[PDB]
């Protein structure tokens, strides 16, 4: 079984720009190695096979290169329309294995993010469960860290977290952290908070509400 | 002027059996080579098996052997995947792909649109809606629905600007929950109606909640 | 197994001397063959003509065991497997009236085991007839008649001849339904349209690269019981000249070619090849320092005579390769074609003997 690693998992650029994403064998597979792009609820698209060689009717931007067990896709003009992910494929010996992808994401200048605390409704308090959502609003980059805490103790494992696609107007992004707790052990309990740790953020923010 | 038309999107037990089609027109249907690739949700790529229709038989991924058959009716022009033994870790889009290059497998230049096969284990519940009261925001919760898609809106398609609409997260408990956003001015606050509008087709509910700051 | 890499690292040596000088011509040697045939004229030489054959070779015939261990090699490599696809032969013919030295025969036969082959030189075209006919009768008749006899004169007094047909049977056939013709691409930039024949299996193949740090690819293919086989080397880019290969090859690099392989599935486009090859080996063994034994007085071979000035006045090598589908489904994800000029090697592996090795140009 040969493993393809992807380098970088996410890759941000401005259009015009010179883009080199890497892919990685566990083992030599020749020149047998092509490249694929995707867009969101897409089919993958082949640009590139024989690590070099370009798929017809792709683009001149298009590049493929191999440096021992090592490929890498390059675009020297970054486009509008390159803003996809990207995926590593290997022909050498069965199974055939695709790599963990690098999505191509639009370079924007650092934006802090707006948090917002939303205790749950007394409707739904009283129907046994509680959700208290956390909302980021409008940031740069994706990288945030958002941290619950009960009465100043940290919680894990009772969270789930979401993230929008990069904006078609702004180019910015949104997080959605929901504490999910049954009413019991939301009426113990006072103090509610979210730590937002962020690039923007010259000191972690948070929000709290006492309930 | 190749095409993969495949058949339509399944919802199905963690019983059991799961049977996608993949129409192909037009060219040479007996020489060359079509493959069955997945794709889980936010996940990477993952090759299962192909079948070059003159040969009978088809090739496959040692992961998946004693579960998957993948066929071809030469006359038909379709070729055929079958998945037994499903479970939640089988969710995923199924892509059919075809091979540029005669008796090879290897690289594809040709795929189809995708068929998506959910694995639940669930009834098919309607929504409960939550809101979520107060430059200010206000939200809308959509709470454990089954099954995707729910489209969700504010004000009627009065209002587009400054609202976002998260993917949907699913929960341990097999079910869905949504929750839907909107930054607007706090002058605004309490001075002007938001209404929420969540459709779910597939149990036909159809629910507007008022959001105010309480 | 230590003589028969000694003899094949020799024998490969000989062979780039012979590819340096046609360079774009079709080529077919045996390195085994050459080995075989100089460590028996090794016997017959004494003095500076005997250390410079020894130094070159990298053995002492004499030295125990090695002529033990050589007819082991033959006897290996001979039968009972070779279903009539391999046919050798090894000739030393002196002058019949020639008075050879006391205990030189019995010492001969004792070490090989044959006898140096006494022919009266002064019958030219009766001396010439027996060459080629002793050619003919071992080779059965599959090799055509010798140029280089056309040397011989009435002062010729030592003839060397080295000849081997080879024809194998392959483990897998290639299909006939399946040989199709196709484009070759000749190192001038020209393409020729040449039958190629083609199957899909799991081949032992392996990638290694120059010095000049470019990429070529061995692709072995295994005939009936996997005693022998044939490995195909050349370089992946076009661009490239076969000669970079050439110019690098030895006994150890074929070696770590076989070490450093995995069997991989593929499909295999290979073109279909009959090479026969006359080569004197005058200037191939000149040319590393073997320069004594064609010259007039200089050459010493007082073992094996003394009775007059003796030297080589003919030595020759002539190989007929034949490649095709039988000496007499499957999944792969990438194809192989070789439509440009590639190196072949027939080894034979239990041993690591080079039996055959060339270049084939334009099939």
């Amino acid at each position: 079984d040969i493993q393809m690693t992807q380098s970088p998992s996410t890759l941000s650029a401005s259009v015009g720009d010179r883009v080199t994403i890497t892919c990685r064998a566990s083992e030599g597979i020749y020149h047998n190695l092509a490249w694929y792009q995707q867009k969101p609820g897409k089919a993958p698209k082949l640009l590139i096979y024989k690590a070099s060689s370009l798929a017809s009717g792709v683009p001149s931007r298009f590049s493929g290169s191999r440096s021992g067990t090592e490929f890498t896709l390059t675009i020297s003009s970054l486009q509008p329309d390159d803003f996809a992910t990207y995926y590593c494929q290997q022909y050498s010996n069965y199974p055939l294995t695709f790599g963990g992808g690098t999505k191509v994401e639009i370079k924007r200048t650092v934006a802090a993010p707006s948090v917002f605390i939303f205790p749950p409704s007394d409707e739904q308090l009283k129907s046994g469960t509680a959700s208290v959502v956390c909302l980021l609003n409008n940031f740069y980059p994706r990288e945030a860290k958002v941290q619950w805490k009960v009465d100043n103790a940290l919680q894990s494992g009772n969270s789930q977290e979401s993230v929008t696609e990069q904006d078609s107007k702004d180019s910015t992004y949104s997080l959605s952290s929901t504490l999910t707790l049954s009413k019991a052990d939301y009426e113990k309990h006072k103090v509610y908070a979210c730590e937002v740790t962020h690039q923007g953020l010259s000191s972690p923010v948070t929000k709290s509400f006492n309930r | 002027q190749v095409q993969l038309v495949q058949s339509g999107a399944e919802v199905k037990k963690p019983g059991s059996s799961v049977k996608v089609s993949c129409k192909a027109s037009g060219g040479t249907f007996s020489s060359y080579a079509i493959s069955w690739v997945r794709q889980a949700p936010g996940q990477g790529l993952e090759w299962m098996g192909g079948i070059i229709p003159t040969f009978g038989t088809a090739n496959y991924a040692q992961k998946f052997q004693g579960r998957v058959t993948i066929t071809a009716d030469e006359s038909t022009s379709t070729a055929y995947m079958e998945l037994s033994s499903l479970r939640s870790e089988d969710t995923a889009v199924y892509y059919c792909a075809r091979e540029r290059r005669q008796w090879l497998e290897g690289h594809f230049d040709y795929w189809g649109r995708g068929t998506l096969v959910t694995v639940s284990s669930a009834s098919t519940k309607g929504p409960s809606v939550f809101p979520l009261a107060p430059t200010a925001a206000l939200g809308c919760l959509v709470k454990d629905y089954f099954p995707q898609p729910v489209t969700v809106s504010w004000n009627s398609g009065a209002l587009t600007s400054g609202v976002h609409t998260f993917p949907a997260v699913l929960q341990s408990s097999g079910l869905y929950s949504l929750s839907s956003v909107v930054t607007v001015p706090s002058s605004s606050l309490g001075t002007q109606t938001y209404i929420c509008n969540v459709n779910h087709k597939p149990s036909n509910t159809k629910v507007d909640k008022k959001v105010e700051p309480k | 197994s230590y003589v028969a890499h000694l003899a094949s690292d020799f024998g490969v040596r000989v062979f780039q001397q012979v590819a340096q000088a046609s360079k774009d011509r079709n080529v077919v040697f045996s390195p085994y063959g050459v080995a075989s045939v100089l460590a028996m004229l090794q016997l017959t030489t004494g003095g500076e003509t005997q250390q410079q054959i020894q130094a070159a070779m990298g053995f002492k015939i004499d030295d125990k065991g090695m002529a033990p261990a050589l007819r082991h090699l033959y006897k290996e490599l001979m039968g009972p497997w070779n279903k009539d696809e391999i046919s050798t032969t090894d000739a030393i013919f002196v002058q019949r009236d020639l008075k050879l030295v006391q205990g030189f025969m019995p010492h001969f036969f004792r070490l090989f085991r044959s006898t140096v082959k006494q022919v009266d030189f002064s019958e030219v075209e009766r001396a010439r007839f027996i060459i080629n006919d002793w050619v003919k009768t071992h080779t059965k008749g599959m090799i055509s008649h010798l140029l280089g006899t056309g040397a011989v004169d009435q002062l010729t007094r030592l003839v060397l001849v080295n000849a081997l047909y080879f024809n194998g049977q392959w483990k897998t056939p290639f299909p006939d339904s399946s040989t199709h013709r196709r484009l070759f691409h000749k190192s001038d930039g020209s393409t020729v349209s040449v039958p190629m024949m083609a199957q899909t299996n799991k081949f032992n193949y392996t990638e290694f690269t120059t010095p000049d740090g470019h990429y070529y690819d061995i692709l072995e293919l295994p005939y009936h019981g996997d005693t022998l086989s044939m490995f195909i080397a050349a370089p992946y880019e076009k661009e490239v000249p076969l000669s970079a290969l050439t110019n690098i090859l030895s006994a150890q690099l074929i070696s770590h070619w076989k070490g450093n392989m995995t069997r991989l599935p593929r499909l295999l486009v290979l073109p279909k090849f009959s090479l026969e090859t006359e080569v004197d080996l005058r200037k191939p063994l000149e040319n590393l320092g073997m320069t004594d034994m064609f010259r007039q007085f200089q050459a010493d071979f007082t073992s094996l005579s003394d009775q007059e000035p003796l030297h080589v006045a003919l030595a020759l090598q002539k190989v007929k390769i034949e490649v095709n589908e039988s000496g007499t489904a499957r999944m792969a994800p990438e194809e192989i074609i070789i439509d440009r000029p590639f190196l072949f090697v027939v080894r034979h592996n239990p041993t690591g003997t080079v039996l055959f090795m060339g270049q084939v140009m334009e099939p």
